[PDB]
């Protein structure tokens, strides 16, 4: 997983160097920013049932054609597997808020997605519709604090940019 | 003996990197060794694969439609069966390497390209080019690639697990080979499809002639002009980014140059070299005024030398200082700092700066004085 | 003679170079103005 | 490559001067609005995916001749390379704005890019236009003046970072010219 | 120069990635630690004409044999060039306190030193004697603050370990 | 590369002549003072470590602008590289004196060196002076006229080998010019 | 040309070393053996009229079929070019006696011979017949001295082994 | 070990060639020079006690500061290990006189010395002082013959040049 830790000690390992002042100095920011980026972690972890529910129907409200026969969400079990994917992506965003980098996203949701979504006819626009609907519904003093909202939206946007 | 062994020799058991690589241009830019560790995350396998595709194809875009070719042979490396050298052997014998670098190329271009891809080096002399041409013409492309990899020079330098990289050896036998290496890799924003002309000549950019320059430089020993080594180069992608007294980076050539400014500059440089060659002889002989008296003043200063603290009362008053290696002889903090302004204070060194910069201004003007007929001029 | 960089001056302490390289301490202005220099340059006509 | 801190170090090393209190006024002011610099870089890398398809399509809806038969953006392969080009330039400009110094821009991206396009036959007029539309998007995203996306920020002034990234973009444009 | 900045954007450039949250998070420590590591910078810059003086004679006090004929410090101009080298090394430590990494040291004092000091018969032990004498004479509330002293000593001992 | 024996072979191959008795008076005289040639090469390679640090430090006390800030020998890395190409040139000159022919000197060391030093910004004036001091040390060590090291030799004359190595050193100097 | 000189200074150049005592010691044998190997050089150079004459008719006496039509020596100018080749090979052996190694042979008679002799239907057995006939007609006190005869026969059989 | 033998054998092996006349000619100098270079071998081997003794005290006479506390030769066992090193180096010079090349020196005294002498604070100038003191005390008709003295001094100064 790419984080603040695993970046600076692989740059040191590739050069064969001991951890210098720069290495130690990079982890000092992992002390300051982790008060903000971890506050969104339990906020998403405790209320993760009202966000998948509110994103999944917004995806089908933007694209009502998916429930037609021959399409991706034609029957009930396909919609059940569709809500499971938004739950998976919100779990990976919850993980990335905890590591402090885009490690778990890039390993478990991003790498190889552009092959399986084209092979199984899953439209990526309907995937980014739910993430964008989660993105604009962030009441910055009500959902979380200000910097926790910044850290949450910066990981939502990253998944949006990577899926498109 | 400042350099013990070269990099063509296998690495010693006492050093982590080669001794030549510690004070060459190796420590500066991204042309370094990327070693695959012995157990790898599927994260950090892609760090190796991206460096391989950056190196073996030599800066190619490679859309993922052109990657579904190589999804078989990357999988033997992702499992951990293929080493890095067998991965570049499998990648060179694939078809996308062939259609890019073999299938529209003159033989000189293909040989000088796989010298740059499979090894970190330019073609050294003509005799090593001819042996690879005769290796291809009787045995084919497949044995031609193994002629590069399966010899002495690959395994002593890269081993089986470092990816190839542009080698900044520091010790060049044929000399020009450094200039050919710097003119073969054209800096960070170049490729071989662009430098080989395989896109302008091609039809809708595909089916291009992979033509080559500098084949007159291989045959006759006629070395590379300086503009392809100073303008677009790995020297400035792997630059030290410091303050040089002659700046080695060339200025872009000016439009609307005249012969009058060239004549006055060529007179200036001829005055400056004549002034330098006579200022040389006076230096280190009449360099100092207190130099004849240096031998005289030492015996006057040798009196009243005492060890402990407090001496030289000079009448009734007690205070004194002395006792210091640099101070025992009257020197201050400004006595060692006079070497740090010598560029603009030494009478000899001023001429040497202004000689080199008048030369550097001169050299670009006759590059601009190669164009004559539909060439409008100004009045400065 | 020496000091590849000779100096200006006269009288004792001189070197053989007139004061200001031509005995002109404060020299007149020889350059033309902006639009004048442009108009004689021959290349900035549209400007 | 260098950054804003090391830039004054090579300036002091040219004269063997210690970095004194005169030199640190410029750098302690670099620390004071460092949070604005991170907030400015985060706004660009958030919409970097829209910025390339915004700019290249604007460059098309101006010079149709690029999608003309024989044109430089006529093939899917050539259109993918132009979209790949745009993203590389936007990546190195965001490196230079994050570092506070333009050094990583013009030895890793622009050094040798002039001949790369000349030798390829890439038309420089449209290359200027694809960079200037991205520059116009950068000043809109830093000053929070995009038409249809507004981002949450602490209140204050940000025209200095906007002028810095505008200074990086015409460095790119003068390099490819 | 290796710093906190130039490490994380070359790791991003080698992977072809935009600056992620780890890249931004590494520079947050460059905001916290730069209050301490810059406080030693003007302290060394203003009083650099007493530290070179106090290190140079300690070097010759440990090794009095250097003033013998045939040795390295036999005449006056060689001792003058010897004090200039300690001034150079303290200037590079002053630079490294400003960049925040071991960049200027590794470029301008470390790379290639082991060849010139063996070719010109300069003993490296006499080089590290002056740096060690500067290291143990750090009165941690009197010379500077506590963390500025830590940041100063960590760059002095890096040069000590690199020269030996 | 060639040596003294093969030099007359390429001269005879240019006319399809056999090497006759006229050609072998130059080569049988090359064998007679071959022991003096080995004794001359052994004196140079014995003090080759002092010769580079002798010559480069002489080039420095010539010109303090090289160790000036921004100068070409200002960094430890640059000083190590200058001490490195002092030794390479002294190595190839001792190859050429051992071979009795200057061929290995000017296709492995000097071919492409001038435009390398032009492209690097290496000042050629000091490059001439670093080679000339090494030439002056070579004639002193071959004729056994160093100030503070005398080597044991059989008595006889050696100005021919001294003039040969003096002829190799200005070949180096005219190449880097 | 591979000789005693060009071997030891390319081994030194590949390692980046000055000429050591082994390099000087190798040329000392080039002083002893050159009294013997040069004595055969003028002996072959002065009497090269009859050796080519002696070898050429022995080649056709072993193989009388070469003068048949359609063969290699069918007409007069082909036999004239055949005697020229034995003169060429004896000239290269004369050169190799002078350099002291197999340099000129390997450059000018050996490299690429196996292609031209197969392309132009020249039988290599008829080439080695003349060289073998020169080899067994060496009266070791009458043609030259003993050592000079050893040095001559060792270069004749090298060409014999290389042509077959 | 690099010698006259391992020089031509390795130069041919790399080319895949049989031992040619240059390879045999190089070993002929190993017959002439081995009368001189072996005569110094038993001369150093029989009187190897009066040379280590005379070099060791000359090293400490040049550098009396080594017996100070904190230095390299502060106690008795360190001086005992110091005389052992000069015995080791004279044994390697005795081997190199027998091998004919700088093989055993480069394998057993030269390779890796510049790391251990810097890590363990051993001054290399005090190492070359003893070897230089051995070098200038060679009475060329009294210690050995003339050429044996040349061969001995050429191996002493090689170690001097390699250690500095
Ligand atoms: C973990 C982080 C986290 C969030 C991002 C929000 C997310 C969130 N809030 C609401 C639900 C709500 N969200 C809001 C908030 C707002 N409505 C607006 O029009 C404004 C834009 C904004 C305040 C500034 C309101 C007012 C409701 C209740 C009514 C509604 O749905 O709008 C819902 C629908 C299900 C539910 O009722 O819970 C969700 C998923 N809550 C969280 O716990
Ligand atoms: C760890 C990360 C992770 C994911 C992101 C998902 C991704 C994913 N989705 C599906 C599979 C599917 N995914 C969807 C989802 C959707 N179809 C749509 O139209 C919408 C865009 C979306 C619902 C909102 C559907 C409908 C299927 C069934 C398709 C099929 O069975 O062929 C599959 C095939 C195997 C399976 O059925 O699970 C995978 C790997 N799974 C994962 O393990
Ligand atoms: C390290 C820095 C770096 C860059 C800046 C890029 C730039 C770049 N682009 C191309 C290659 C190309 N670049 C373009 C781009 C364009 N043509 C146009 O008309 C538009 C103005 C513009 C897009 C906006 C096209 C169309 C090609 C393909 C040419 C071809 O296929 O013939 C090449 C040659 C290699 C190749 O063929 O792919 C390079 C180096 N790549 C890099 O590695
Ligand atoms: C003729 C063809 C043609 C086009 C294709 C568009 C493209 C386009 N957009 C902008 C101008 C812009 N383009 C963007 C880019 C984006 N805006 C967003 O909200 C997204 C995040 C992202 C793409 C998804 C932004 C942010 C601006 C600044 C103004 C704004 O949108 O608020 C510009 C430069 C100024 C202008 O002309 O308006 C151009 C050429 N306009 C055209 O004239
Ligand atoms: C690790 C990730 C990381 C970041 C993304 C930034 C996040 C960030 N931005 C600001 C803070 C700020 N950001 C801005 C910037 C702007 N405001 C505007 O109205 C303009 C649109 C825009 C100009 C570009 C301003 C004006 C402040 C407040 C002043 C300041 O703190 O310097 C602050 C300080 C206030 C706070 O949140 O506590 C932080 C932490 N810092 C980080 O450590
Ligand atoms: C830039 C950073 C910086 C430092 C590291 C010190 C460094 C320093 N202090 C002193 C000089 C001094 N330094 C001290 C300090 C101490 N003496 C002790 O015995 C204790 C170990 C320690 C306090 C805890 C004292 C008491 C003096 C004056 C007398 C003396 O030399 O000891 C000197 C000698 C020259 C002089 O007098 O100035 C130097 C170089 N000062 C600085 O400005
Ligand atoms: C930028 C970094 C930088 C350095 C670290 C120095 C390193 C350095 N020192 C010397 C050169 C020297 N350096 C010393 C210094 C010493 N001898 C000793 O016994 C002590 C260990 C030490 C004094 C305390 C001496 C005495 C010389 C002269 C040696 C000579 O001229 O041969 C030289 C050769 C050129 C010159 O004379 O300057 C160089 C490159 N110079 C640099 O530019
Ligand atoms: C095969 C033949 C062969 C050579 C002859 C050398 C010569 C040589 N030197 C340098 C490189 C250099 N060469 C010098 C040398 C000098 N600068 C001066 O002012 C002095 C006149 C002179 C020393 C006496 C310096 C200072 C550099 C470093 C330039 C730099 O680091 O920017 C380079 C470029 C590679 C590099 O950066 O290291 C080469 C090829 N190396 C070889 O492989
Ligand atoms: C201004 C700076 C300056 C210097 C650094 C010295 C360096 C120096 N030495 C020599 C001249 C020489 N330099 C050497 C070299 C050496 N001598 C030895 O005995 C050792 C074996 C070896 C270094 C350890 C030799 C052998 C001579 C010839 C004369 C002699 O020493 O006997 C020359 C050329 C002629 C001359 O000027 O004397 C120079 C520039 N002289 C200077 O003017
Ligand atoms: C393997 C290593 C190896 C060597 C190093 C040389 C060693 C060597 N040198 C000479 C011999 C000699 N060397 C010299 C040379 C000189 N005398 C002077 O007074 C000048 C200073 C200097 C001129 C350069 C002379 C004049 C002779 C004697 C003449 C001669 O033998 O040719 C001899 C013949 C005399 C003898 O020692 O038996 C030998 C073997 N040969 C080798 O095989
Ligand atoms: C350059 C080196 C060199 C040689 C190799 C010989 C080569 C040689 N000798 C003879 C010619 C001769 N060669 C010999 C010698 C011998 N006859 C025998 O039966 C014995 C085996 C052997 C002496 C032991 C004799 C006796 C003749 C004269 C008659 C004859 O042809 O046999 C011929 C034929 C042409 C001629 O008459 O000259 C040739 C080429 N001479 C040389 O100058
Ligand atoms: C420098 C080294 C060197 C050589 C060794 C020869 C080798 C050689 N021989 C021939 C060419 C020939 N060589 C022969 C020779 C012979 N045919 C036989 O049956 C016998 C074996 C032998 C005579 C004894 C003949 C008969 C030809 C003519 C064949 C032809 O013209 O096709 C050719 C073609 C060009 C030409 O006609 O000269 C060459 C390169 N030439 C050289 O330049
Ligand atoms: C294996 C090789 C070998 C040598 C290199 C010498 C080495 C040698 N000779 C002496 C010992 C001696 N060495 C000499 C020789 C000389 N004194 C001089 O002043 C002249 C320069 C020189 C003769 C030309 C003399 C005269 C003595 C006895 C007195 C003394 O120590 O000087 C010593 C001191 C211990 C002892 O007495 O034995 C040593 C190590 N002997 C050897 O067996
Ligand atoms: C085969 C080759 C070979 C060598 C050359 C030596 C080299 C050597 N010396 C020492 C170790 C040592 N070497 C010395 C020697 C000296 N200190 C000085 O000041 C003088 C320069 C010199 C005496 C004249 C001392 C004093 C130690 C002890 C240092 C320690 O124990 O830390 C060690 C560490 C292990 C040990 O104690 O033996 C080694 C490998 N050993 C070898 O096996």
């Amino acid at each position: 997983m790419k984080s603040v830790i695993t970046t600076v000690v692989s740059a040191a390992d590739a050069a064969g160097r001991f951890p210098s002042n720069s290495d130690l100095e990079s982890i000092q920011g992992n002390i300051q920013r982790s008060a903000a980026r971890l506050e969104a972690a339990e906020k998403l972890a405790g209320n993760h049932e009202a966000v998948v529910k509110e994103a999944g129907d917004a995806c089908f409200a933007k694209y009502a054609y998916l429930k037609n026969p021959g399409e991706a969400g034609e029957n009930q079990e396909k919609i059940n597997k569709c809500y499971r994917d938004v739950d998976h992506y919100m779990r990976l965003v919850n993980y990335c808020l905890v590591v402090g980098g885009t490690g778990p996203l890039d390993e478990w949701g991003i790498a190889g997605a552009r092959e399986v979504y084209r092979t199984l006819n899953l439209p990526t626009s309907a995937y980014v519709a739910s993430i964008a609907y989660t993105r604009d519904r962030l009441c910055v003093p009500r959902d979380m604090s200000a910097q926790a909202g910044v850290e949450f939206s910066a990981y939502l946007d990253y998944l949006i940019n990577a899926l498109s | 003996k400042v350099v013990d062994r070269l990099d063509s020799q296998p690495s010693a058991a006492f050093e982590q990197t080669k001794q030549v690589y510690t004070f060459s241009r190796y420590i500066l830019g991204p042309h370094r060794a990327v070693v695959a560790p012995v157990a790898m995350d599927p994260s950090e396998k892609e760090v190796v694969l991206r460096a391989v595709y950056r190196q073996v194809f030599g800066n190619a875009y490679i859309m993922e439609e052109e990657r579904a070719e190589l999804r078989v042979m990357e999988s033997q490396f992702l499992l951990g069966e293929l080493s890095v050298k067998e991965l570049v052997r499998a990648l060179a014998k694939s078809s996308t390497y062939k259609v890019r670098f073999f299938e529209g190329a003159v033989q000189y271009r293909f040989i000088e390209l796989c010298f740059k891809h499979l090894l970190g080096r330019a073609p050294d002399n003509h005799e090593e080019i001819a042996v690879h041409m005769r290796k291809y013409q009787q045995e084919g492309y497949d044995a031609e690639i193994d002629s590069y990899l399966d010899a002495g020079e690959y395994d002593n330098v890269f081993g089986d697990d470092t990816v190839p990289f542009l080698r900044f050896r520091g010790v060049y036998t044929p000399c020009d080979s450094f200039n050919r290496q710097c003119a073969l890799q054209g800096g960070w924003a170049n490729s071989d499809k662009a430098m080989g002309g395989a896109a302008l000549s091609g039809y809708n950019g595909s089916d291009g002639r992979q033509m080559s320059t500098m084949i007159g430089n291989y045959i006759s020993g006629k070395p590379i002009p300086y503009e392809k080594v100073a303008a677009d180069t790995p020297l400035k992608s792997t630059a030290p980014n410091w303050y040089a007294r002659p700046n080695p980076a060339l200025a872009p050539q000016p439009a609307y140059v005249s012969a009058k400014e060239i004549a006055e500059l060529r007179s200036r440089v001829s005055k400056l070299e004549a002034a330098w060659s006579v200022a040389v002889k006076q230096s280190a002989a009449a360099k100092d005024t207190v130099e004849t008296w240096r031998a005289a003043a030492k015996e006057m200063a040798a009196m009243r030398g005492i060890s402990p603290m407090g001496e030289a009362y000079f009448g009734g008053i007690a205070q004194k200082v002395d006792n210091g290696a640099l101070a025992q002889l009257g020197n201050k903090a400004s006595s060692y700092k006079k070497y740090l302004y010598a560029i603009e204070t030494d009478e000899v060194s001023r001429l040497e700066v202004d000689l080199e910069e008048a030369k550097g201004q001169l050299r670009v003007l006759e590059a601009a004085m190669a164009k004559s007929t539909p060439m409008t001029r100004t009045a400065e | 003679a020496r000091t590849a960089y000779p100096y200006t001056g006269s009288g004792y302490g001189s070197a053989g170079v007139p004061y200001g390289q031509d005995t002109y301490g404060y020299k007149a202005t020889t350059a033309k103005s902006i639009t004048e220099t442009a108009a004689q340059a021959g290349v900035f006509n549209t400007f | 490559m260098l950054d804003a801190f090391s830039r004054v170090v090579v300036n002091s090393d040219a004269k063997a001067a210690y970095v004194g209190g005169s030199d640190l006024q410029a750098l302690k002011s670099f620390i004071a609005d460092g949070n604005k610099r991170l907030d400015a870089v985060n706004s660009i890398v958030s919409n970097a995916s829209c910025m390339v398809s915004d700019a290249v399509s604007g460059m098309i809806c101006e010079n149709p001749g690029l999608i003309s038969p024989g044109g430089n953006c006529y093939t899917n392969r050539r259109m993918a390379a132009c979209l790949r080009d745009g993203e590389i330039i936007l990546r190195y400009v965001s490196y230079a704005l994050l570092a506070g110094d333009a050094s990583v821009l013009e030895d890793r991206c622009l050094n040798g890019l002039k001949e790369t396009y000349i030798a390829l036959g890439v038309p420089t007029n449209s290359s200027i236009r694809a960079v200037s539309i991205m520059k116009a998007q950068a000043v809109a995203f830093i000053t929070n003046t995009a038409t249809e996306r507004k981002m949450s920020f602490a209140a204050g002034d940000c025209t200095s970072l906007a002028s810095e990234v505008a200074s990086y973009f015409d460095r790119v444009g003068a390099a490819i010219s």
